[PDB]
């Protein structure tokens, strides 16, 4: 009456997959998802003690999973507490369990059951950090040995869909201390295939390994009239408006931060000589000359920034007859002032 | 909501089928979609198949999804899609859903004497 | 000028820097951006005779100059529109500016290393054998095309044809 009984009872004579659904629905009037009654518990109990697998219990396993008896999460509650790593080959048949019906996890359910779910991930990838690390001492005590590199396989299909990312990060916001014993036992990972040194293993190896931390132009004249419009009449504000504006601008659209540099001193020099003969000359001279050190200094601040303004002056050195076109205004070399006024600006 | 053709087709529809509309895809538009249960302890299970039927279901010939990859691992499932082609693609123009219901019906035993 | 040749600072969008309507804004960059300008205005002022000392100057003494990526857009942009005048005008414009292209083409391929507009060079190769060249060097181009890289051989089949 038991369902150990059940499988012991298909299991003493040879069925094919149909008589056994046939006997499996005459038992039971309820079906029950064949999930809650824990139909699984006893399907890998009995089918592990011998050395070498029987194919009776695979071939047992292979139809229910591809019809609707055996579901998806209760594969990976028993293949997480398998635990013992023991022998080679029912760990290549758990790794041949994971070749067919992982990677799609297509849910069609409650709540509850996507809850329990990523949860069941998070145990998979904790028992995927532990066969691994067994199978990687298995190779160093041994000295092919391509079990470790089967495994790794086993690990990079396990997360190559955006899903699994999506997946493995809304189950780390909702779980708390889980995500601990992950680094604990990645702290190993790296260093342990770091001791087996390979040509190209390390690369993926750690390709997994940052993807697995991962989960926790064009000339744009639009800064131009936002530097020109603050010397117009608002320039007698503070600092930080004009630095909360244009370092936004930054967010907004790709601006390289040299180019960003070569917009700063291109308007300053053009507010110098494009400004008309007058008190208006010297109001735009003075917003050029004593304002652009208070944000620059706040920007240095801020953040690199040293290295970036050498480029950007070999872009501004470059523009010869709109600023020679100054110097017949100022009848000198402002260029000289300006790079002494920064190194006073240090 | 729902026309009323339907209402009278499902109205002397077989208890052996406990079809139900499907849980994704758009809904209170001209396309429906039925996805088909079957409970019978004389066969075994099988994939639960899902219809597609456009708006004015009368006078008109629907369709049906394809999904090869569902019915591998056994040469029996294999067989049923075998069947199915083979039975399907003699069907008349603008039948009813009954007809494919019972075709598929069917055929599950007709691959099960051969199996057995 | 070594602003061409050697100062290779800016890397995006060059067209910008071969038009002096670009010059209506605070965009004197260079001497070229007046150079280009007058080559605008005078020789389209120029007649045929005039216009007939060009090519032969490109051809001569211009040729070996180009070494840069700057360099191949400038003397682009200094035939360009000014094909539309050699066309009415002169046919050994055509056949000696499709020997020129098709010289200095194999010219710039040998002293490249990554040039990253190709697609509208070769879309302007396209426009001068479809609008202004017509078939008139046929022959050699196929050379041309067998000296070419690979990559830079694919995108001219219907050149070819």
């Amino acid at each position: 009456v038991n369902l150990k009984q059940a499988i012991l009872q298909a299991w003493k004579e040879r069925w094919s997959d149909y008589q056994w659904a046939i006997n499996m629905k005459k038992f039971f009037p309820k079906g029950a998802t064949w999930d809650i009654l824990n139909l699984a518990d006893a399907l890998l109990e009995q089918a592990m003690i011998g050395p070498s697998p029987n194919p009776l219990i695979l071939s047992y396993l292979k139809y229910a999973i591809s019809s609707q008896m055996v579901s998806y999460s209760s594969v990976l509650t028993a293949i997480s507490k398998f635990d013992d790593f023991s022998r080679d080959l029912c760990v290549q048949a758990l790794l041949d369990i994971m070749d067919m019906f992982c990677d799609r996890l297509s849910c069609h359910g409650k709540a509850e059951e996507c809850i329990g779910l990523c949860r069941a991930l998070l145990s998979a990838l904790h028992w995927l950090l532990r066969c691994t690390a067994a199978s990687a001492e298995r190779l160093r005590e041994g000295l092919g040995e391509k079990q470790l590199a089967m495994c790794l396989q086993r690990l990079e299909k396990t997360l190559s869909s955006t899903k699994n990312r999506a997946l493995l990060h809304i189950a780390k916001l909702e779980e708390a201390s889980s995500w601990t014993a992950i680094e604990h036992s990645l702290l190993k990972l790296g260093e342990i295939l770091a001791n087996l040194s390979n040509p190209q293993l390390r690369s993926q190896a750690e390709q997994c390994g940052t993807l697995i931390r991962s989960i926790p132009k064009t000339g744009f004249p639009t800064v131009h009239a936002v530097i020109l419009l603050e010397g117009t009449m608002n320039l007698t504000g503070e600092t930080q408006s004009l630095v909360e504006q244009l370092t936004m601008v930054k967010r907004m659209q790709h601006i390289p931060t040299p180019l960003f540099v070569l917009e700063i001193w291109k308007a300053c020099f053009v507010g110098l000589i494009e400004s008309p003969e007058g008190t208006e000359e010297l109001k735009w001279t003075a917003f050029t000359f004593l304002k652009i050190p208070q944000v620059l200094v706040k920007l240095k601040k801020y953040s690199d920034f040293t290295e970036d303004v050498n480029c950007a002056f070999e872009f501004l050195l470059k523009l010869t007859p709109l600023l020679d076109k100054a110097d017949q205004r100022c009848n000198c070399d402002c260029t000289n002032f300006l790079l002494q006024e920064c190194g006073k600006q240090g | 909501s729902i026309p009323s053709v339907l209402q009278g087709e499902v109205a002397r529809l077989d208890p052996k089928f406990l079809v139900n509309l499907d849980p994704s895809h758009c809904s209170n538009n001209g396309t429906v979609h039925l996805i088909c249960k079957l409970d019978d302890k004389d066969l075994p299970s099988v994939p639960p198949l899902e219809l597609s039927v456009p708006a004015d279901y009368p006078a008109q010939s629907p369709l049906w999804i394809d999904r090869q990859w569902q019915y591998d691992a056994n040469p029996f499932l294999q067989s049923v899609h075998r069947c199915m082609t083979s039975r399907l693609l003699q069907l008349p123009d603008k039948h009813s859903v009954t007809a494919l219901l019972n075709t598929w019906a069917q055929s599950v035993h007709q691959a099960c004497l051969s199996a057995a | 000028s070594p602003s061409l040749t050697s100062e290779t600072e800016w890397v995006g969008y060059p067209f910008r820097l071969f038009d002096f309507t670009a010059c209506h804004q605070s965009y004197s960059e260079m001497s070229c951006s007046y150079t280009l300008a007058l080559a605008h205005a005078v020789w389209h002022h120029s007649s045929i005779g005039q216009l007939s000392l060009i090519p032969k100057f490109l051809t001569e003494v211009l040729l070996p100059i180009v070494k840069t990526e700057f360099q191949l857009l400038y003397v682009y942009h200094l035939v360009g529109p000014f094909l539309q005048r050699f066309q009415q005008e002169r046919t050994r414009c055509m056949i000696e500016i499709g020997v020129a292209f098709y010289d200095m083409l194999l010219n710039v391929d040998q002293c490249s290393t990554h040039l990253n507009y190709m697609d509208p060079i070769c879309d302007f190769l396209y426009h001068m054998k479809y609008m202004f060249t017509g078939d008139s060097v046929k022959e050699q181009v196929e050379k041309i095309i067998c000296n070419l890289k690979p990559a830079l051989k694919l995108r001219l089949r219907f050149i070819t044809h």
